[PDB]
DNA sequence: TTACTGTGGGAAAGA
DNA sequence: AATCTTTCCCACAGT
């Protein structure tokens, strides 16, 4: 029998912020299969179960009577939705797992799609169905020049990419750029998401740099920063690859699934190359009859692909619930109205429902639903956080949380700060 | 638009 | 040590 | 005209 969240329960949650997070890490595009072929999604989508809440829930379930088998979360992956072919992910003893065998056939007429993650515990108690960000179906990558008109295939400076290498048309040889143990390596099992930043040509080397806006073009100076570790490679010039060559005179916009070359800016034709698991510096041999072409190593060719991440955070504030936790509301940003009648806060995001309430700390706010991507609420008086405060004395920072009618808490990682 | 602070991992040569 | 099957990449044909 | 989309097939490694 469902229950509303109480200030005591809210207070208790805020004491130990034990949330259960689901991350779906994937590519923004996908190449389609045809004649019974299975052109697997590369890089493989990855489901990570993050947060202190997973252990807290394993503990809760096991004390109630569940075995380790029963308390173990289960995940299944698929596309939205086909004829229900869902692959089991194995997270047994792992905080994450990759979807190594996913593909999309010509039979699917959808121009776009989302991955769906069905989740439940061993005992079959539901968690819910988590959606990836929008994925664009692609016939194959553009062999000739690209236009900014279809920017859905272009690479915007400041967005994230995956970079992989494959030898002799073999799925077995697939190694991905990735940082672990303080180093950049080429993993056959993990993959990194690197921000690709555009720098002006005049820009100097070093730890600090100025990023520029716009679409990435061959010949431009880029900077690749791992979105987890925070490590970068030295300045690189992204270059087109014809076959075993690197074209210098090319200045076309860099597109999805194209083969690239990373010339280490200010070096004697040195490129970012792979040798087994190692990331090295390999020197290109220049073409005898062409000043605009350099022969590069087979491990110096990298397929570039735009990546995205879906993040869902929930907590059983009033204990286990009947209804799934999904669709988990996501808050993109907060804004004041301001600055009109009374202080209003505007929430921009997705998966908002009429049955959600905004909370500032342990204080519930008058909440007004607008649509699934917009919500309005009234900022409570400062006196609701500090007894008898006739005005805001000194700054107070309070968490903004979305709470559901049945007790589920969805934290935002956003706060509201009162100032005089 | 914007500044980024990211330590540089130098890829090495061989021999 | 083979023949059978299957990703993946390139080029060719068709929309 | 030049593009994308579908088909086709070989290479090279699992069964």
């Amino acid at each position: 029998p469902p229950k509303r969240l109480t200030r005591e329960a809210m207070r208790n949650y805020l004491k130990e912020r034990g949330d259960q997070t689901v991350l779906i890490l994937h590519a923004k595009v996908a190449q389609k299969s045809y004649g019974n072929e299975k052109r697997f999604f590369c890089p493989p989508p990855c489901v990570y179960l993050m947060g202190s809440g997973w252990k807290k829930k394993k503990e809760q379930m096991e004390t109630d009577g569940c075995s380790e088998q029963e308390s173990q979360p289960c995940a299944f992956i698929g596309i939205g939705n086909s004829d229900q072919e869902m692959q089991q992910l194995n997270l047994e003893g792992k905080n994450y797992c990759t979807a190594k065998t996913l593909y999309i056939s010509d039979s699917d007429k959808r121009k776009h799609f989302m991955l769906s993650v069905k989740m439940f515990y061993g005992n079959s108690d539901d968690i819910g169905v988590f959606l990836s960000k929008r994925i664009k179906v692609i016939s194959k990558p553009s062999k000739k020049k690209q236009s900014l008109k279809n920017a859905d295939l272009c690479i915007a400076s400041g967005t994230k990419v995956a970079l992989f290498n494959r030898l002799r048309s073999q799925t077995v040889s697939t190694r991905y750029l990735h940082v672990e143990g303080g180093n950049f390596h080429a993993s056959s099992q993990q993959w990194g998401a690197f921000y690709i930043h555009l720098l002006d040509d005049d820009e100097s080397e070093g730890e600090e740099f100025t990023v520029r806006d716009g679409y990435i073009h061959y010949g431009q100076t880029v900077k690749l920063v791992c979105s987890v570790t925070g490590m970068a490679l030295p300045r690189l010039i992204i270059r087109k690859v014809d076959k075993q060559t690197a074209l210098l005179d090319a200045d076309d916009p860099v597109s999805q699934l194209h083969k690239c070359a990373f010339y280490l800016k200010d070096t004697e034709r040195m490129y970012l190359c792979l040798s087994q698991e190692r990331i090295i510096q390999f020197q290109a041999t220049p073409c005898p009859k062409e000043q605009n072409k350099e022969m590069i190593n087979d491990g110096a060719s990298w397929t570039i692909i735009s990546t995205d991440k879906a993040e869902y955070t929930f907590y059983e504030g009033m204990g286990p619930v009947l209804a799934p936790v999904t669709p988990v509301p996501v808050v993109e940003s907060l804004q004041l109205n301001g600055g009109g009648d009374v202080a209003m806060l505007e929430l921009t995001g997705q998966n908002f429902t009429p049955n959600l309430r905004v909370w500032f700390g342990d204080v519930e706010a008058e909440t007004m639903y607008r649509c699934g991507e917009s919500m309005l609420c009234v900022v409570p008086d400062i006196s609701a956080f500090r007894e008898g405060w006739r005005w805001v004395r000194q700054p107070v920072q309070v968490p903004v949380t979305l709470v559901r009618n049945d007790g589920v808490i969805y934290s935002t990682s956003l706060t509201f700060t009162y100032t005089p | 638009s914007g500044l980024v602070k990211a330590p540089v991992w130098w890829p090495m040569k061989d021999n």
